[PDB]
RNA sequence: GAGUCUGCGGCGCGCG
């Protein structure tokens, strides 16, 4: 095509990494790099679901409030670093995945330590999970799903072992989004607009991937005023 | 502002609309330019916000900042009391729990 | 949203006579010397610049970045040609509109301050 | 028991600022800085 | 369908006349209401085309802030008044399209004096140019365009006939837009977004055929993130 | 086809 429709979006990407991608797309009309990139960061926040530590069981803890000898860290501290733990898994087939660990003795438990499961992917090794003095004995398994948005421990509640603890859902892969519109020459009318948004992810996904997602979310709602009542 | 210069971009067309009702204002001497201006407004404590739920500029510089607030202790007046029926005092029968 | 807005009066402000005062500050408006709000009696150059005719067309104005909400401009209404910034006909509107009776909306409320 | 910031508590500052917790904004809306990084807590101007 | 995709946007319309529609959208999740209805309304205003009044020429009058004898409105009330006329034409050929119009002695002038056009038609008859008196001679020609939003008459500056003077352009035949976004309850979670779009529309389109051509616009620019660069 | 019995007076502090 030539006129008008040639005259499109240039989508263009620079991606390092999973973490960050910006994406530049211009020329377009009056204002709307802003009533597209607002949207796409509504959704990028909210709706991208992702993966999270959903459960967590110490073998001679009972309870979330206790410590563990020759571990420095307490199970409440721990239970925390592992809401820190950004994992990756490839395929619908891993809905709930338990990653197992142990380690003994005068050890540093950092999350590459977890035995390597077929279709998941840790892009969070060098985590610090504990410290291991001497005769410091601890074999946990931590359950990981795939969800969306924040769930309480509380809410969902999760028991593959009776004296397992539940742990707060964090799903989702990004943290921050972020676009700016700025004024772009088409040799007519200078009045143009450019939006480049800049997307950052925890690695679980990777930016491109996310923005994907996140136009379909729009579009499977623009659908939705299909049947009129 | 520093690192977004170099980052790669500068400024908005929203930072450059809240700049205009800004000056209207009193807040920025009128001719500096806009990397100019905003030092000054942000010198004055405030800087530009977007609504996120609009995406729209909020007319007008917002300060912002760090501020240390503390959580109250939640007393067994916090958690709310409610009663339908129960017990009642031996010599006045008024309710009681 | 209904307060009005004044800031600068260095070059004449006599447009209620001249025709000459209506584009030569229509000009310096322009450029840099006179204000769209400058206390120039009948009218500063930001009436002389913009005329709205239905009300609605006052605010599409405002957010296409033509207007702000407290600036002066002038707007046709009912049966008067009302020199009221855009603010002052929102707020009329929102009363206008919590009470479906329009013209007792306006008998009651003074969107001159 | 743990007491997750919810709408009934209430929360102060070393000055004197008082008040109670009204609503738990979604990050998705509340007011954003330039750079994707968005605002915690958002306090009235009038009660200063 | 039963479950989640079942549980959709139940498209609600309420439409009296062509010129309000209400337009209901339930459920949606978290802030989505607010993430569909302030992208549509930003295209409802200014994406729809339409048709202005873009320039004016009074035969005896030189400037905006003259009075023609005979005629109880002034020029600036007058062009005012065409602001307010609404015509609609039928294909691209008509770009720009010039209406004549002259009247002369005891006559009130309307829309609907205008001479025809072959491919222009105007829903505004009724409306008041102007009253004449005696020896009241108004001969005029009012171009009118085809554009998107609002255009201050400075910006354009068009220049038919050297004594014409420019009107401010009002393209689009949506006055005004409004959504609401209240709870809604589903059964689990109380959480939930309720989208009510309120159009008003000239009469030229209706509230309907506009959020069709918003969520449109919409969507053909969510195609234009295509091809990366 | 359910119902008894306890929690009072005072003191201190803290919230609105």
């Amino acid at each position: 095509m030539l006129d008008s429709k040639l005259k499109a979006p240039v989508f263009t990407v620079r991606t390092q990494g999973r973490e960050y991608g910006e994406f530049v797309l211009e020329p377009l009309e009056r204002g709307f790099g802003v009533t597209l990139g607002n949207p796409l960061r509504r959704i990028l926040l909210s709706s991208i679901p992702g993966t999270a530590v959903t459960s967590v069981y110490i073998e001679d803890v009972l309870h979330e409030f206790s410590t563990i000898p020759g571990v420095k860290e307490d199970v409440v501290e721990i239970i925390l670093n592992l809401k820190e733990l950004v994992v990756r898994f490839l395929n619908p087939s891993l809905q709930t995945v338990t990653l197992l660990l142990k380690a003994e003795g005068p050890k540093e438990v950092k999350a590459r330590d977890f035995l390597p499961v077929a279709d998941v992917e840790i892009m969070n090794p060098d985590l610090h999970i504990a410290t291991l003095e001497e005769g410091g004995r601890l074999n946990m398994e931590v359950r990981v799903d795939r969800g969306v948005g924040y769930v309480p421990a509380e809410k969902h509640g999760i028991k593959d072992r009776i004296n397992a603890i539940p742990v707060d859902a964090v799903f989702s892969p990004v943290r921050r989004v972020a676009f700016q519109v700025e004024d772009t020459r088409l040799g007519q009318r200078t009045d143009l607009d450019k939006l480049t948004l800049r997307i950052w992810t925890d690695g679980s996904v990777t930016p491109l991937e996310a923005l994907n997602q996140a136009v379909e979310i729009l579009r499977e709602h623009l659908t939705y005023f299909s049947n009129p009542q | 502002f520093g690192k977004r210069k170099g980052e790669g971009f500068g400024v908005d067309k929203r930072e450059v609309e809240v700049l205009r009702r800004a000056e209207k204002l009193g807040l920025v001497t009128p001719g500096k330019t806009p990397e100019e201006q905003l030092k000054e407004l942000f010198l004055q404590g405030k800087v530009v916000l977007y609504d996120g739920r609009t995406g729209e500029p909020i007319e007008g510089p917002i300060v912002v900042g760090q501020m240390f607030i503390m959580k109250l202790y939640h007393m067994v007046e916090d958690k709310m009391h409610a009663r339908s029926t129960g017990p009642y005092s031996l010599i006045t029968q008024q309710p009681l729990g | 949203i209904t307060q009005v807005r004044k800031e600068k009066k260095g070059a004449g402000l006599e447009f209620a006579t001249p025709e000459e005062a209506l584009a030569a500050h229509e000009r310096g408006e322009v450029a840099l010397n006179a204000p769209i709000k400058v206390a120039g009696r009948e009218t500063s150059v930001g009436r002389l610049k913009y005329v709205f005719a239905n009300p609605d067309e006052a605010l599409l104005a405002v957010a296409h970045g033509i207007v702000d909400l407290q600036d002066v401009v002038t707007v046709r209404y009912m049966g008067k040609r009302l020199e009221t910034s855009p603010g002052r006909i929102l707020f009329a509107r929102i009363v206008a509109e919590a009470v479906e009776d329009e013209k007792v909306a306006w008998e009651l409320i003074q969107l001159d301050v | 028991q743990k007491r997750k910031l919810q709408v009934g508590d209430k929360l102060a500052n070393r000055h004197g600022n008082k008040g109670v917790v009204a609503k738990i904004l979604p990050v998705e809306d509340m007011p954003h800085l330039p750079d994707g990084t968005p605002v915690d807590v958002i306090l009235n101007p009038l009660g200063v």
